[PDB]
RNA sequence: GUGAAGAGGGAAACAACCCAGACCGCCAGCUAAGGUCCCAAAGUCAUGGUUAAGUGGGAAACGAUGUGGGAAGGCCCAGACAGCCAGGAUGUUGGCUUAGAAGCAGCCAUCAUUUAAAGAAAGCGUAAUAGCUCACUGGUCGAGUCGGCCUGCGCGGAAGA
RNA sequence: CGAUGUCGGCUCAUCACAUCCUGGGGCUGAAGUAGGUCCCAAGGGUAUGGCUGUUCGCCAUUUAAAGUGGUACGCGAGCUGGGUUUAGAACGUCGUGAGACAGUUCGGUCCCUAUCUGCCGUGGGCGCUGGAGAACUGAGGGGGGCUGCUCCUAGUACGAGA
RNA sequence: UGCUGAAAGCAUCUAAGCACGAAACUUGCCCCGAGAUGAGUUCUCCCUGACCCUUUAAGGGUCCUGAAGGAACGUUGAAGA
């Protein structure tokens, strides 16, 4: 998956793109064509 | 399991049918005796303590006396413990020999090392040496620099340095053993075992594979 | 027990006669070589028409050495120089048909089987 | 919410327990036990189940359509039952029960042996087809997964341990 | 203005910041800045709220159904939102720009019928078919649902010996 | 400025992690083998040489890898003295000249018996509540922590095949 | 990477609940280690006379006693400046 500090884009990436908040990231799931998965942020410190 | 107090004796090889030559410590063990055993409720946990050897009784002081005689066993050169595996039971007095190992694969065989004396970095941490020539000034086998500025200003605790090697406490692991012989008091394991000729050693078997 | 700059004589028909080992293969910071191992060579000496050439790069076997080889019962075997048999560098089989010398049974390392068959005595 | 505010009809020969936050579920197909979130009041009367937040817990009604969603899928299992159907594709690929554990031959060097939990039950009506069946739904996909686990499909052949329900998309190699 | 040439109190430590200008003595009292759970002198004070990030106790463009308050609006029992059942038809296998083309690439236009709606298309895919789903509408459910605005506190953005 | 010795080497190291190898994972324009790209991860490991004073770099050949950086561009009361700033000499160039160059070239003195702190070892003293001999428990501290190739599984999965 | 699962009828690995997951962490291996003044445990061994003085208190002193053990001297050691 990519990174992104923003998912504007990648949400929208596909109709199934969903957008959760997983632990404290939001992730950009995607569980039918996963490689247009992402995250916002990159664990602590 | 329990393990036993022996005495290095010293080296030698068997040669197999078969044309191999096996290295071999002979490691000498007479019976352990057992002078106390401790348990939980008593002491907090279980373990036996033995005794091997003689010792002269113009040698033995008062105390070493009393405990012992609390066992009902003679003298010994000296005491050692060895924790036990629940279900593992031994009594005062009871006699322990070498036929313990006799279907024991490897063991751990624990010595005092030879001493080295005060040794420097090249032998005691096998430091590398400097130049010796190209203009080197009194210092070839000398350790280098020892830190760094001033920043942080300080050795940092551990370096490596010169000082006493050897003489310590040195445990060598998952020995092969190659013969064992209570008639002869012998036990036979492959390689070589810390210390010099003629000193205690406590075989156990091996903790590892 | 063979090295960076060490000089080896040649065990095979070839053409080399004398070749230097430049690399110690089988290892970061590999120190020695010995019998049955592989080292780089280049060639210091060469017959006029022979397989290689003076200044050839290549790999070779070594098959003779002073320091010698130990056997499990104790004993030694030890020769009077250091020698190699030159190899191609990619099939690390022999260049040469002929082996000079004897050799060691510690070669009975298949790819080098070609050796023994070839070598005189076998040790 | 909307899940919480709907009441669970418990029918006929199902056995509802309470005791606090502790329910027990007792059925012709079992017994499951569950303990509800504090934030949770659960109420038992008529034939029915009915959920509810419970004042000074701020998301009750999260915890109550949480609660509600389970024992809802408690009383089915105790009932009716759970069943999750698994299928084996690939050559070499194979399966079989002998008692309690699941033989799989996955093109691996040793064969795959696995336990199963209290609860679920396996039968291969095929060599290449896993059916479980369970009361706790839960504990069905767990187990469910953990097979699949041992080899997910994958997109060139659809090989692999995939659940029967499963969409499989395939794709085709790089070009060269 | 302060240090310089100024002590005392605060700012952990800290000439130059805040409070404040030390003739001397006191085992009296009110204050200032700044403080009142312990180290450590004074509120574990009352009261109404936020925050769950130890944010408080480092930092931006940008990101997001975090949560608080406010004022409006759109849709909706002539049944909305989501979900699920349906269909998604005919001019037309679309003429035509390049070697296919049947919306199937690019430029041009973007008409038209049967209807409950159905785009000379929405984008996956492509030998042509394709065989997917949707845009849009009929059913089912049954009361809410949508996302802009003013604003509070927070989230991510955030790696160094 | 009543003195903090400069580049490079050698010895010796210690840290960050913006990770080179090894470990784990997401995507891949990932068939496989092998790659690309990101995420996690700092345990341990992480080249010898030809050339030049070099660091570097190019080359040769290895390796799993030859990591990036902090540390007075770590480390001269630890060593070197090859580069670079004394005095000698020359070339080129500049100046009428003396001399000059931040251009080249040949030669060209490197001290210090460790008080304190720090560190490596090693004893003395007193304590631990009458003294004494042992054997222990184990709060805590340290060390260790690298990887190659080949065999099988298997010429199997995969692949038109190689 | 997942199960179950709501807030949000759907979805959703997470909010409650639950299965996995790496040379990093805590252990497991070796060494030191009760000055661990928080000075721990166990076993054994040894000491069973009076008197004076003052500021009468865990006071000072005298006589007689002198253990267990420790050291000392000596012969030494694969232990060691
Ligand atoms: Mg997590
Ligand atoms: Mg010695
Ligand atoms: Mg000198
Ligand atoms: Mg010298
Ligand atoms: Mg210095
Ligand atoms: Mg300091
Ligand atoms: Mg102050
Ligand atoms: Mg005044
Ligand atoms: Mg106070
Ligand atoms: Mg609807
Ligand atoms: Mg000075
Ligand atoms: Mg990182
Ligand atoms: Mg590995
Ligand atoms: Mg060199
Ligand atoms: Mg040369
Ligand atoms: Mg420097
Ligand atoms: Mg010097
Ligand atoms: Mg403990």
């Amino acid at each position: 998956m990519k990174v992104l500090n923003s998912l504007r884009t990648a949400k929208e990436r596909h109709p199934d793109c969903q957008i959760v908040k997983r632990k404290g990231r939001l992730y950009v799931i995607c569980k039918s064509n996963p490689r247009f998965k992402a995250v916002q942020g990159r664990k602590k410190k | 399991m329990i393990g036993l107090v022996g005495k290095k004796v010293g080296m030698t090889r068997i040669f197999t049918e078969d044309g191999v030559s096996i290295p071999v410590t002979v490691i000498e063990v007479e019976a352990n005796r057992v002078t106390q055993v401790k348990d939980l409720a008593n002491d907090g946990y279980r373990a036996i303590q033995v005794t091997t050897g003689a010792k002269k009784a113009n040698r033995v002081t008062k105390p070493e006396a009393g405990h012992f005689a609390k066992a009902g066993v003679e003298a010994g050169r000296g005491l050692w413990e060895f924790r036990l595996a629940e279900g593992e039971e031994f009594t005062v007095g009871q006699s322990i020999s070498v036929e313990l190992f006799a279907d024991v694969k490897k063991v751990d065989v624990t010595g005092t090392s030879k001493g080295k004396g005060f040794a420097g970095t090249v032998k005691r941490w096998n430091f590398r040496t400097q130049d010796a020539t190209h203009g080197n000034s009194l210092s070839h086998r000398v350790p280098g620099s020892i830190g760094q500025n001033q920043t942080p200003g300080k050795v940092f605790k551990g370096k490596k340095m010169a000082g006493q090697m050897g003489n310590e406490r040195v445990t060598v692991q998952s020995l092969d053993v190659v013969r064992v012989d209570a008639e002869r008091n012998l036990l036979l394991v492959k390689g070589a075992v810390p210390g010099a000729t003629g000193s205690d050693l406590i075989v156990k078997p091996a903790v590892k594979a | 027990m063979i090295q960076e700059q060490t000089m080896l004589n040649v065990a095979d028909n070839s053409g080399a006669r004398r070749v230097m080992c430049i690399k110690v293969l089988g290892g970061s910071h590999r120190r020695y070589a010995g019998v049955g191992d592989i080292i780089k060579i280049t060639i210091k000496e060469a017959i006029p028409r022979g397989k290689v050439k003076k200044g050839d790069v290549l790999k070779a076997v070594v098959v003779r050495t002073k320091k010698g080889v130990r056997r499990p019962d104790g004993s030694v075997i030890r020769f009077d120089g250091n020698a190699c048999v030159l190899l191609n560098n990619n099939s690390e089989q022999p260049i040469g048909t002929r082996i000079f010398g004897p050799v060691t049974r510690e070669l009975r390392s298949e790819k080098f089987m070609k050796i023994i068959s070839l070598a005189p005595e076998v040790l | 919410s909307r899940v919480a505010k709907a009441p669970v009809v418990v029918p006929a020969g199902v056995d509802v327990k309470i005791n606090g936050q502790v329910i027990t579920i007792k059925g012709k197909n079992g017994e499951l036990t569950r303990t509800l979130n504090d934030a949770v009041e659960v109420k038992h009367a008529d034939n029915t189940l009915t959920f509810g937040p419970r004042d000074g817990y701020a998301d009750g009604w999260a915890q109550a359509g949480t609660a509600r969603a389970l024992l809802n899928s408690m009383v089915i299992g105790v009932t009716e039952g759970f069943t999750k159907k698994l299928q084996l594709v690939g050559v070499g690929y194979r399966a079989a029960v002998k008692g309690n554990v699941i033989n799989l031959s996955l093109g691996f060097s040793h064969p795959v042996d696995h336990q199963l939990p209290a609860g679920i039950t396996a039968e291969c009506p095929t060599q290449t087809e896993i059916v479980l069946k369970g009361a706790d739904k839960q504990v069905i996909g767990q187990v469910a997964a953990d097979l699949r686990a041992y080899r997910r499909p994958e997109p060139y052949k659809g090989k692999g341990v995939r659940y029967a329900d499963e969409v499989v998309r395939t794709k085709e190699a790089k070009k060269k």
